[PDB]
């Protein structure tokens, strides 16, 4: 069958096709990206089939148009600094003790 | 002065609800739970349907080889733990005589398994209290005497004759 | 979609508590990478995230 | 059947009267007993802008009967108010089986074929499909019908190169 | 085990050298690259 | 009872559809438990069964049916100090490394 | 006939040879587990060689090349390209076999994300 | 060593929790020892499956 890119657009919404990180689909990203050392008078391979492609960590869900959509939709959650704290000045003067601590983001069932 | 916020909060899932707000619907793409290959996208509403129960019988596949074979998946490595991803355990564990294997069969729905315990029961002589009764009925009633999988009432199934059978009949199991 | 659209959308429910707000004078993110090109994009989308 | 719509009519006026909200499952039943109908608007009336919750086994049959209607009255503003209800908040999850949506769909197709200019209709139709449903033969003969009546002969070849 | 060590008190991948080489040879060991 | 039961699950099934989206699909994930909930909370699902520091960084309150002044309180009073500085342990486990210890020298 | 008279293709991965891991080739896994101060590499490193068997015994002549496993927190994506040559509908069932066995054994989402290619993309032939 | 600073150490040890008797250095490892702390499901499983008609 035919790949969908065809039907993308060329002013569609590009954040629906990505909403979240997924692979490197050739039949969905509608760029002629190449990808891989090409071979004598060669050229760098195509993306159907690329392994390397498949294999990059790709930024597709997150577009500037995406982010910003994103973080105007995140604002609700937020909450204002208190503005008498303008400096560390006043945060050494108001709040005298600081408590430090860390989380740690790894990846694996744990 | 200092004017501290409040802390305003939030179920688990809200960020990623309202990210999922930020998006609309994909119109060049078949449904989610397709794959996005062009091999594999489903082209006919048949073949659509065909696709989505090869996917479900595969999942049965898995779970029915999973819940045979509990030990080879009872070795938990996730922290936080996960009980949806454990084996479950269809078989009843109580097998002495007394109304706790009862009650454990009519909890696991083995409605021939418990018609024959609470028959049992009576051979011994044990009382049965009147709430076992009342689930053994709701058991049997909603069930018609089949195991858990239309049945039509036969007359004088093993539901009439406990109810026959019970010194005292009260207003749930009418 | 050009005219099939959501007429409505169900925003997430976000309560203002009565507690106070618990303040950071700083939060260090450290991110470690074995690819540059990966932290150089990661470093993009942050920073714009944290400027939205 | 035709004897029973008054004691329907009364027994809808005695849910609201009592205070239990009618669910989709009672309009259903009623739009079901009544086609066999200019009820269905007064429905809409009521039912515009409402976010539902499950409360009826049979609530997710309400659409599909609802469509019927738009269906057999030959009405499309009607069937956008029907689909305005089906996009209110969360109401879709409501569409029913797989065999419902494609039914639902197959008639608001087929009527949006029947009565909107083509633009729009091909508008909903690069919207719907293969999105939403995958088309029936007939919802394509249709499509072409509403081609000709519209003498936009010049895309038959593209409803094809789709059909195929 | 715990009494042993109650009685004491009164007193990085795993793998074999060559299965860790054919690994880390075909790229499927993230970040093992060769000098 | 049962009846109840199997009519909220029929009542679950009324809005049974697919996922739509790959959002979803972590929703769905995150309210059964299978994914992490974010913020990464290092110790979620953890909490020590409700103890708290004095629980133990203060053991000494078991050490009271030893010796109190001889070489035994010497010895006892090493390996609370050495307990009451072990992240890895819980309470339960401590008391009972104690309690052992009670036993063993009433033993001998 | 007479003693003086007497006197195959490769993918990119194939192809290039080991000491290419970072310059042409990149890394099959991706995972934390190897930066500094991270912990469980061995855990990460078996749990990868059980999933490369599983795979590549429940895809019999199907799998194009290698896999490609990512681990974004406790998600598992397998990110596989196989061959046309099977049936879609059997493809079907064992994504889902697969998913769900692999879930249930590492007590973690996974996830299995199959590209169709017409056939093995050649590179060079050594 | 003053007294001075010896049981004004001997105090900061009471409050820190440390060992405020000093006991010496080869006595205190029972401080430390106090202070810290499969291949048959594969292949069974790979058989299992294998029989069942899903693996090789």
């Amino acid at each position: 069958l035919p790949p969908r890119t065809e039907k993308m657009a060329v002013d569609q919404d590009w954040p629906s096709v990505y909403p979240v990180a997924a692979p490197f689909k050739p039949s969905a990203v509608p760029l002629p990206v190449r990808m891989g050392y090409p071979v004598k008078k060669g050229v760098p391979m195509a993306k159907e089939g690329n392994l390397e492609l498949l294999k990059i960590p790709n930024f597709l869900h997150l577009t500037p148009v995406a982010i910003k959509k994103h973080c105007e939709a995140l604002k609700d959650f937020c909450t204002e600094w208190p503005a008498a704290l303008d400096s560390d000045e006043k945060c050494e003067k108001h709040f005298p003790i600081e408590i430090d601590s860390t989380d740690y983001v790894s990846s694996g069932p744990s | 002065e200092v004017v501290i916020p409040k802390k305003k909060t939030w179920d688990k899932v809200a960020v990623l609800q309202a990210l999922a707000s930020t998006v609309n619907r994909d119109t060049t793409a078949v449904p989610y739970v397709f794959q996005d290959d062009p091999y594999l996208m489903p082209a006919s509403s048949l073949e659509s349907r065909s696709f989505l129960l090869a996917k479900k019988s595969g999942e049965n596949v898995a779970k029915f080889i999973i819940n045979s074979y509990p030990k080879y998946f009872q070795k938990d490595i996730a922290e936080p733990h996960i009980p949806c991803l454990m084996p479950e355990y269809f078989e009843p564990q109580i097998k002495d005589i007394s109304e706790a294997a009862l009650k454990e069969r009519i909890e696991l729905r083995k409605v021939k398994a418990s018609v024959d315990m609470f028959d049992q029961l009576l051979q011994a002589g044990t009382t049965v209290s009147l709430e076992t009764t009342n689930s053994l009925l709701d058991l049997l009633c909603y069930y018609g005497d089949q195991e858990p999988s239309g049945v039509t009432w036969r007359a004088k199934n093993n539901a009439e004759r406990i109810f026959s059978l019970m010194p005292e009949k009260n207003e749930h199991s009418y | 979609l050009h005219v099939d659209v959501p007429k409505d959308l169900t925003k997430p429910v976000v309560t203002i508590s009565d507690e106070p707000d618990i303040l950071y004078k700083r939060l260090s993110v450290l991110v470690k990478g074995h690819d540059k090109a990966v932290l150089d994009s990661y470093e993009y989308f942050a920073v714009l995230a944290a400027k939205e | 059947h035709v004897f029973a719509r008054s004691p329907a009519l009364q027994v809808l006026r005695e849910m609201k009267a009592i205070g239990i909200e009618p669910s989709l499952a009672t309009y259903h039943h009623i739009i079901r007993l009544f086609d066999q109908s200019f009820i269905i608007y007064d429905i809409m009336n009521e039912l515009m802008g409402k976010r539902f919750s499950p409360k009826d086994p049979d609530d997710d049959k309400f659409f599909q009967s609802a469509m019927s209607i738009c269906s057999s009255l030959r009405d499309l503003e009607l069937a956008y108010q029907v689909h305005g209800l089906l996009k209110t908040g969360d109401n879709w999850k409501f569409i029913g089986p797989d065999q419902h949506r494609n039914f639902y769909y197959s008639k608001f197709f087929d009527l949006i074929c029947l009565m909107e200019q083509i633009d729009v209709t091909l508008k909903w139709y690069e919207d719907l499909i293969p999105s939403a449903y995958f088309p029936h033969s007939q919802t394509m003969i249709h499509l072409l019908q509403a081609l000709d009546v519209a003498n936009r002969l010049e895309v038959i070849p593209k409803i094809w190169k789709d059909s195929k | 085990a715990d009494e042993r060590l109650r009685i004491n008190s009164l007193r990085r991948w795993r793998l074999s050298r060559i299965v860790f080489r054919h690994l880390a040879d075909h790229g499927q060991l993230s970040g093992i690259q060769r000098a | 009872s049962l009846w109840d039961v199997e009519f909220a699950k029929q009542l679950a099934t009324v809005n049974e559809q697919p996922l739509q989206n790959g959002f979803e699909e972590l929703i769905q994930w995150t309210k059964e438990g299978k994914l992490w909930e974010f913020p990464i909370n290092n110790e979620a699902g953890f909490d020590d069964d409700g103890s708290e520091f004095h629980e133990h960084i203060f053991l000494e309150k078991h050490l009271e049916s030893f010796p109190k002044q001889g070489p035994i309180r010497h010895f006892m009073e090493l390996v609370t100090c050495g307990l009451s500085k072990n992240p890895y342990l819980s309470v339960k486990q401590k008391v009972e490394h104690i309690e052992w210890f009670r036993n063993y020298f009433n033993e001998k | 006939r007479e003693l003086p008279c007497a006197w195959k293709p490769v993918t990119y991965e194939e192809a290039h040879a080991p000491h290419y891991i970072a310059h042409r080739k990149g890394w099959l896994s991706l995972h934390t587990g190897n930066l500094d101060g991270e912990d469980h590499a061995a855990e990460r490193t078996v749990e990868d060689v059980f999933l490369r068997k599983f795979m590549w015994g429940t895809f019999p002549g199907c799998l194009a090349d290698q896999l490609v496993l990512k681990r974004r927190g406790n998600q598992l994506e397998i990110c596989a390209v196989v061959l046309r040559q099977l049936s879609p509908h059997k493809y079907y069932f064992l994504v889902g076999y697969s998913e769900t066995l692999l879930s249930y054994f590492y007590k973690c989402p996974v996830r299995l994300h199959l590209q169709t290619v017409p056939s093995k993309v050649v590179y060079k032939y050594l | 060593l003053s007294e001075y600073a010896f049981r004004m150490s001997r105090l900061s040890a009471r409050l820190f929790g440390e060992v405020t008797r000093p006991t010496n250095s080869k006595s205190m490892k029972v401080v430390k020892l106090f202070s810290e702390l499969n291949h048959h499901t594969y292949a069974e499983l790979m058989q299992t499956l294998r029989f069942l008609g899903l693996y090789r």
